[PDB]
């Protein structure tokens, strides 16, 4: 129910499409959340899985808020801090693959 | 909280509830009328204006005349350190104080330092979801869980439910862990998941903050 | 589009807008009028459903010259290969024939196997952003030299000049941005080039599909 900007780099190459994640405002979402979103768009637009990241020297996301404070999420960590925050003060969302 | 049980009406009336427009997304404790306690990461992206302190709740989805809702008139931390997840604290001052009564009261906290050996019996608690990726709590839920210091570092209280994928979920970030009738843990991270059955939960070790907590609220 | 002027209205009448839609997301790309029934664009353009509009200057006014026509058929190449770009090239058959008029029509593309040589100024067209900061109404342009191969051979691990072609000086700061994907490289009024990938950073050079390569694939698809 709401887009949000996002862009893919693999190894500071990237497209330049002009993209948008739908992502669910009916609740508040979590980070475990955008993972499995961030996830599937690297594996859906530039061919990059679930396997591939573990052999990435990097893999992470920068989630900007509208704000101006960003969050790093690292996709190669499963440590999660157990909390929610709205879909709706997300500004653009950095993916970035090495 | 995953596979625990709905705690009894206002079983445990310093737990709090930090809310943005959205709902529920974070668990705080009353530690005097006008403060609470909950973790840094909690409100570290936050537009901490649009926060408002729900205290004496029960059914988040219902309308509840025991509530006493606030506004937060400043920010305490001491040293948080989001990369290490390191003093994971932090000290919300209201805009008001409570008035204290069987829904609405301040927790104890232990003596500085005191520090937990595995098995001692705790109960976790929050509005967090019920499942790895299902719904957040209405009614406020509680788990029985247990002090473990394998899986575990030194700088974090970590508790365990042994054979059950079960412990604390999304939402449940800064919520209360009770020992002894005193906050030990601030809710702060998961390994592997929520309710992976293998990692401990980790709490902020609240004893190791006592003093500094003594400075902000006295 | 970074560091060019705002193209003078229906200057460029094979210029195609897409918005593509998926469960997962939303797209906008360019692309161009390659005949009445067909728009060629990137693959990484594709999506479920395609909504295209040719003769627009300012996509955000419902301009009386656009004519907006969804995608029948959204051909990517059959060995397009999204993790190296490569095979980077996508047809969208339309639902209609376009009404061809001074607005809406179609741009020619090169000869069989025909090349382009380094230090050859060329166009790249689009709707994209004009900066980090700040987007576009209007359709926008900016000319581009062609480069040698090695400057995109030295940076691009799965640069092919077979099949793609190495565009744009590092040396200034012209360039197709977010939003550009798919328009065309123009070179003597021939789409010779799609905008295809680059550094994220947006510094030169970057990298367009070589049409001319495609040939037989565009033909044998349109047929
Ligand atoms: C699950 O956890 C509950 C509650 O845990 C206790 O309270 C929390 C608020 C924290 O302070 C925890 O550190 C603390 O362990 C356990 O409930 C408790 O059970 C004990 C033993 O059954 C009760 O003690 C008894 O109380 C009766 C009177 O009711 C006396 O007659 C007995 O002699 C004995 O002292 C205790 O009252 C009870 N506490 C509460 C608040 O209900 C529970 O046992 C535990 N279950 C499991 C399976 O671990
Ligand atoms: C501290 O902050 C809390 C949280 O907002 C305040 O609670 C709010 O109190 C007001 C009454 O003062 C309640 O009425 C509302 O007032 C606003 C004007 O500020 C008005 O525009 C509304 O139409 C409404 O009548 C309000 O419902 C209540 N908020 C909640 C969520 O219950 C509290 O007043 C503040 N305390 C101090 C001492 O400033
Ligand atoms: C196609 O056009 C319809 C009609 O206005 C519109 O509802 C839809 O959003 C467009 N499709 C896409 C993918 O943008």
């Amino acid at each position: 129910t709401r887009y949000v900007p996002y862009t893919i780099a693999v190894n500071g190459t990237s497209t330049p499409i002009l993209s948008k994640l739908k992502i669910s405002n009916k609740q508040l979402i979590s980070y475990k959340y955008l993972n499995d979103k961030v996830k599937s768009v690297l594996k859906s637009e530039r061919g990059i899985s679930d396997l591939d990241l573990k052999f990435a020297k990097q893999a992470k996301y920068t989630v900007y808020f509208k704000n101006g404070k960003k969050q790093v999420v690292n996709l190669k960590s499963d440590i999660f801090t157990p909390n929610l925050f709205s879909a709706k003060d997300i500004k653009k969302i950095d993916i970035d693959v090495k | 909280i995953v596979g625990g049980r709905r705690a009894r009406p206002h079983a445990w009336p310093f737990m709090v509830s930090l809310q943005l427009r959205g709902g529920h997304f974070c668990g705080a404790t009353l530690i005097a009328p006008n403060f609470v306690m909950s973790a840094a990461h909690c409100v570290a992206n936050v537009n901490v204006r649009a926060v408002r302190v729900v205290l004496g709740a029960h059914n988040l989805s219902r309308r509840e005349p025991t509530r006493q809702v606030f506004a937060v008139q400043r920010i305490f931390e001491n040293g948080y350190d989001p990369v290490n997840l390191l003093n994971d604290i932090v000290i919300l001052q209201l805009n008001g104080s409570a008035t204290i009564n069987a829904n609405v009261q301040v927790a104890q906290l232990p003596a500085q330092g005191r520090r937990l050996g595995n098995g001692v019996q705790c109960l976790a608690m929050g509005w967090g979801l019920l499942g790895r990726n299902r719904g957040i709590a209405s009614v406020l839920q509680e788990l029985n869980v247990t002090v473990v210091t394998s899986l575990c570092r030194r700088s974090n209280v970590c508790t365990l439910v042994r054979g059950r994928q079960a412990g604390v979920c999304f939402g449940d970030s800064g919520s209360p862990l009770v020992c002894n009738g005193l906050i030990h843990g601030i809710a702060s991270f998961v390994r592997g998941g929520c309710a992976s059955g293998l990692y401990p939960d980790a709490f902020a070790p609240v004893a190791q903050f006592v003093n500094w907590i003594d400075s902000i609220i006295q | 589009i970074i560091g060019g002027r705002e193209s003078r209205p229906h200057s460029r009448p094979y210029m195609a807008y897409l918005q593509i839609q998926s469960p997962a997301g939303q797209s906008r790309c360019g692309g161009f009028l390659v005949r009445e029934d067909f728009v060629l664009t990137a693959a990484h353009c594709w999506g479920s459903n395609i909504n295209v509009t040719l003769g627009a200057h300012n996509i955000q006014r419902r301009e009386n010259t656009q004519q907006h026509i969804t995608a029948r058929r959204a051909i990517r190449h059959p060995q397009y290969n999204q993790r190296t770009i490569q095979n980077d090239i996508m047809l969208l058959q339309l639902s209609r024939r376009v009404r061809r008029n001074r607005n809406v029509n179609p741009v020619a593309l090169p000869r069989a196997q025909e090349g382009l040589r380094p230090g050859t100024l060329c166009t790249v067209a689009g709707w994209g952003r004009v900066s980090m900061r700040r987007g576009t109404d209007t359709l926008r342009e900016v000319q581009l030299r062609v480069q040698r191969d090695r400057q995109c051979l030295r940076i691009f691990g799965s640069y092919d000049p077979r099949r793609q072609i190495c565009v744009g000086d590092r040396r200034e700061r012209k360039a197709a941005f977010k939003g550009d994907s798919g328009g065309p490289l123009l070179c003597n009024n021939v789409a010779h080039g799609i905008v295809s990938y680059g550094k994220s950073s947006g510094v030169p050079p970057e990298v367009f599909t070589r049409v001319s390569s495609f040939l037989p694939w565009i033909r044998t698809t349109m047929r």
